[PDB]
């Protein structure tokens, strides 16, 4: 019959559903994890909004047509490859998360497959001095 | 040698973060 | 060296980068589909308050242990095979809105394959005349 | 026939929001 709204309800309940999830999950988190939640939110805004043209040219160089998720990927990990100090965890956390912000049309998953596996692996591993860092 | 500029840049941040944050 | 914060790290970063995600796809809705998405959140919301032990027992059906995801697929799909009024939608996503909210502690992908594919075409079919019911 | 309970139960709160949304 009407046909035209069938794709906006679609793309609005997988926003709605991936929500609610987030707050199931936010939910469970106990007052030390939130805490440390609210300083992660805080410290990547803060060096987002501090050196958004240094982001937004790193951020030119994976949003080329010519390239895969592996490709960003790996573009992405090389600085920690070789140096793992929590600063540049903190950089690279950051430029993901503005790269989270930009890709609102794409599907969320060649934005959480960047992150996941290898890259969320190297900013955890030692995560105590992360959490140090910026807490 | 020469990283990707990415890693380059992200370095150069990563550097510069250390030296506030003190 | 200390790896017992590493876990963590892992977990918040994964809720961290998907609400930004979230941020990024609500930043680029129009108007319009800001104001539909929240009468989405409210409807939900009031139906799951309304109905919250009705949903309790619907949840223990499924929340049982010797249960794959294509089985709980299969339990909440059946009224709308049958009956596709936007009511029924409406306590269907509700539902699925409720489990979301219940298994923080589980993978998001657990929930989103409920939702995802099948059932999320079932509801988004005459989506205009289920936005009109809402709105 | 009879429907799984879950979906029995979705129908049911399904007439009751037809009802009240009137």
């Amino acid at each position: 019959a009407a046909i035209e709204f069938d794709e906006i309800v679609k793309k609005l309940l997988n926003i709605y559903i991936n929500d609610i999830c987030t707050t199931g999950e936010k939910r469970l988190l106990n007052n030390y994890e939130k805490s440390i939640l609210d300083r992660i939110y805080k410290s990547c805004e803060y060096i987002k909004k501090n050196y958004e043209l240094d982001f937004n040219s790193m951020y030119n160089q994976i949003n080329i047509n010519n390239i895969t998720t592996s490709d960003i990927k790996s573009k992405i990990i090389e600085a920690l490859l070789i140096d793992s100090r929590p600063s540049v965890k903190l950089a690279t956390l950051s430029f993901i998360s503005l790269i989270a912000e930009k890709w609102g049309e794409k599907n969320r998953a060649k934005i959480m497959e960047i992150l996941s596996n290898e890259i969320v692996e190297k900013i955890s591993n030692n995560g105590k001095d992360f959490i140090d860092f910026i807490d | 040698s020469t990283m990707g500029q990415v890693g380059r840049q992200l370095a150069i941040i990563g550097d510069d973060i250390n030296r506030r944050y003190d």
